[PDB]
């Protein structure tokens, strides 16, 4: 909490970057933390079609390290910088971390049901193929069937740097923003 | 403390005193680093203080690292976007230590630079501190008037039951059992006093003795009828205890308790001890009325609201009533006809007096018994007149803000309108670019990442 | 006057007349030196006036050397660091000379502002000096509720027993005494009530003749411990005289008299003359109920406050009477059967109507006094409602007041609890750096200075 | 919605989670143009 303390200290954030951070930031939530209540208040007006507070849940806690109940400006940049400018291995261990609700680090198709029925639920109900009830265990079954070999973090990580089409849109963001 | 921090030259001088009584053991001095004004333009209007006047305060946003954030460096100045004439009091703290409430502004942006800026409502200065929660106040009152959550069939017919019993003037059945409710219970009473009055000889026989065998069939059919509808609506209470705790139960259950207990009564013997007491107590489905009628309700509300008035109101009226009681009984006792026998005898003259009443009766026939018969109709005047005023004030409020709450909740509904509007209106957008602004150009790509990662497409 | 100076070439002029008429003695003129506008910079906002509009005040801050010391020279301005938008009616002093106050400013700032330039508060303009005044009236109060010193063993127990005497609501002896002596106040009267009342035959004898043997040893009980309490409250009263001079402890008194006058005067010989009078004077002790509830306290505080309009209800009220009683006995005289033998007589119908209340017993019975009888009534109510609702709102401010007030307590136990918590942090913060900002450095060295002056070390 | 336009690299940032679960293609990004600020005199009172 310095502004010289996150920067370019393993921050990918300059100087400036960080300022226009900061002013949006503290622009919704003056107290500088924000919370799950708040959280889900902006991250649902990007998709109005259906309702994002099911997935900006799941998001808060992959956010919010150490269970703390409110997320900091200070953890909360090293997240972006991590996602949006971050490498390789940085960004798949947070969206391991994502899916993996629980403590221990496993995925076990029960965990990330949600995590892939919240993506399709963000959606509404408006789309052209009118969705379904099953349609969101097609996904994940279709998932494990690229990774699951047998029944972990090793497996994902190799997995993804195993197809370039996935790799090619993890870094879809870092060049704008 | 930092507060003080440009005495600390007059401390140290201060100190000097110590030294002829000391044992010097080299203290060591700090040896500090050595002041230029600095700019705080809040969104046009530059603001110039000194940095130490600023650093007093070590722990909100203008004193601190934090501020730093807010730095444009190429004009070599602060700026900040937020209100300039409430900065103007974020500056003022910072000299005195006292924040100043504006009257003139709304409190919740005076809050808003508050948390901003690191300040809590709780350093602001005893001068408007008073008024400071006071508009506090309205603005906490006007957020629940506006969340009491008012939304009105997943489940049950217990909840789908309930929100017609609750809210009568919705659905086309709750209308017809509210309708219903009301004439049994104004037919019911109005038959009471039916019966109570003579309708007829050997004597003048009311008509409680020749008729009354049709009577009874309606006295118990109401008293049916309000059993079978308390019976419903505990089948649909969620807080069934609760709400059999609440007033309104208790006033069914006393409206209903007289016939059985009367059945009772009449099953194994029969006196007549208890059977004025139960004919008083049918009346009580009067209070019943309480449901229908939003005035009995605020009229409940600011009787309880005020209950403390109520209660000094009752006791100087025991109190004058039993002086001037007194007095009136030692002033007019030895007449020749004289009805003041006592002191409760005297109690009667004494509450028709006070409350300009008037019987005559009983009146004073003694020079000094009507001078303090005449104070003693001047001191009820006072008395009565004291607690009258608040209560009608308490219920006039009460009543404009029941009557307000209802254009709260009508101004919720337009702005959830208007939300779903924006909505619609930001979806329909997106459409509009995949037919054929800045931030939308960016906004549209993020959706259209969410088409292309469940292979599904929005459509009208 | 320096008031009004450029107007001097005018004054110049005028003394040209002069100068036919006179006798020349070369006068020697002054032969001054010889205007650029200056800038006013408080904090930020920059304030642009002639040096010469200042300089007419020279008694200010603003006219006179002291402004040299807010000179700040690099930028060739004044640098004040006060409120910008009270500056703003400092500077319109300089050109007219009557200050002008803004109803939304606090007066706790514009005060600070008028004094730290040199103004005063009796320059300010006819215009806006009501509401000043006003305004500084209830900022004067805040401060004296504020500092009434409600705080509450080093000496002996008298101290310690008073603060439970007039604190009931603490410890656990002072509540039992209170409670004790409330009970026996309400079972004096109560009993007092009861030997009133017949009882019971030979005739319908009271409960004063055949009872009354233990009547006498329960008031004479409650007498003893009545003058007890009064003994114990004279035994911790530092003002013993302004305290027996006070209205608490002279109705005490009146209390405790009749008892032992009565005693007094059966002792020797006995007479029926004074005994209804001492008996009306034994129910006096139901105004000690005043120390009890605060109702009986802020009802006597509202009629103290307004006296002088109970002297002209008084005064009215007798007025009305005499003028309404004599033209009712003068318009009811000749009748056949009349009860209006005389004005005073006229006094007790003409009471009985003004205050409508009515009896029947004495009504008129002539086209003439009926005019006059309902001129009475109305000449009646538009008298007794005149003074009644400046009673009621009196009474209804007092409360509101003394309700407020708590508020105003409580709000003072946390200020204290937050400067304590102050100054537990700063002392907590020395030891921090003990173990291991800018200002705090030479703060904590003022401290170690402190610490081996006499060779003590401060310790958690 | 373009109320809150600040929190689009956290929204960009909540993306990234879709990558793992999807199936890649091309969202052909916007790429945008790359903020001073200005000032808005109403009447001799500047306002930046």
């Amino acid at each position: 909490p310095e502004g010289l303390e996150q920067l370019e200290a393993q921050t990918n954030f300059t100087k400036r970057e960080l300022q226009v951070l900061y002013r949006g930031f503290k622009n919704e939530c003056p107290s500088g933390v924000v919370n799950e209540d708040t959280f889900k208040q902006i991250y649902a007006q990007f998709f109005p079609h259906g309702d994002a507070s099911t997935y900006a849940h799941y998001l808060f806690n992959a956010f919010d390290t150490t269970q703390t109940g409110s997320v900091k400006f200070e953890d909360f940049v090293t997240a972006l910088s991590i996602l949006l400018r971050g490498t390789v291995h940085e960004k798949l261990r947070w969206t391991f971390n994502l899916y993996d609700i629980n403590k221990d680090g496993y995925i076990n198709k029960e965990e990330m049901m949600d995590i892939v029925k919240a993506i399709y639920d963000m959606m509404g109900k408006y789309t052209y193929p009118v969705l379904k009830e099953d349609t969101p265990r097609q996904h994940v079954d279709v998932f494990f069937q690229k990774m699951d070999k047998n029944k972990t973090l090793d497996e994902f990580l190799e997995s993804c740097q195993e197809d370039d089409n996935i790799m090619r849109s993890l870094q879809l963001f870092q060049n704008v923003m | 403390a930092a507060g003080v921090a440009a005495w600390l030259p007059f401390a140290r001088a201060a100190a000097i005193g110590w030294m002829p009584v000391a044992s010097g053991p080299m203290p060591a001095p700090p040896r500090q680093e050595r002041d230029a004004l600095i700019v705080l333009n809040v969104s046009g209007t530059r603001f110039q203080t000194w940095q130490d006047t600023l650093e007093r305060y070590p722990d909100t946003l203008l004193g601190s690292s934090e501020r730093d954030f807010f730095y444009h460096p190429e004009t070599q100045q602060y700026f900040f976007d937020r209100d300039p004439d409430i900065f103007r009091h974020i500056l003022n703290f910072y000299r005195t230590g006292k924040l100043h409430y504006p009257r003139h502004e709304c409190i919740s942006a005076y809050d808003e630079e508050l948390a901003f800026f690191g300040l809590i409502p709780e350093i602001i200065g005893d001068c408007c501190y008073e008024e400071y929660k006071d508009r506090r106040r309205e603005n906490a009152e006007r957020l629940q008037d506006d969340a009491d959550t008012d939304t009105a069939p997943t489940m049950t017919a217990r909840q789908r039951v309930w929100r017609a019993f609750e809210n009568p003037h919705t659905s086309t059945m709750a209308l017809v059992f509210y309708y219903v409710t009301g004439f049994f219970i104004a037919v019911s009473v109005i038959a009471n006093v039916v019966e109570t009055v003579p309708c007829g000889h050997i004597k003048e026989l009311p008509c409680g003795e020749r008729y009354a065998v049709a009577f009874f069939c309606l006295d118990t059919a109401c008293v049916m009828i309000f059993t079978v509808e308390y019976l419903l609506r505990l089948a649909a209470a969620p807080s069934r205890y609760r709400f059999v705790r609440s007033v309104m139960s208790i006033i069914d259950v006393v409206a209903i308790l007289p016939y059985y207990i009367g059945l009772v009564m009449t099953d194994n013997e029969d006196v007549s001890g208890a059977f004025v007491t139960l004919r008083v107590f049918r009346v009580f489905r009067i209070f019943k009325f309480s449901r229908h009628s939003q005035g009995l309700r605020i009229l409940g509300y600011t009787l309880k609201s005020c209950a403390s008035e109520l209660g000094f109101l009752l006791f100087s009226l025991t109190m004058a009533i039993i002086i001037f009681a007194t007095v009136m009984f030692y002033a007019e006792k030895g007449s020749s006809a004289s009805k003041f026998t006592s002191i409760p005898a005297a109690f009667w003259y004494t509450i028709v007096t006070m409350t300009t009443l008037g019987y005559g009766d009983m009146v004073p026939k003694t020079i000094a018994g009507k001078i303090f018969g005449s104070i003693c109709s001047l001191s009820g005047v006072l008395v009565i007149a004291l607690p009258v005023p608040v209560i009608v004030s308490n219920f006039s409020r009460i009543y404009h803000q029941n009557q307000r709450a209802d254009k709260r909740r009508a101004q919720k509904k337009a702005r959830l309108a208007r939300i779903r509007a924006a909505k619609s209106g930001s979806a329909n957008a997106y459409m509009q670019s995949k037919r054929s602004s800045s931030f939308e150009t960016q906004h549209h790509h993020l959706l259209h990442c969410l088409e292309k990662t469940t292979n599904h497409e929005f459509v009208d």
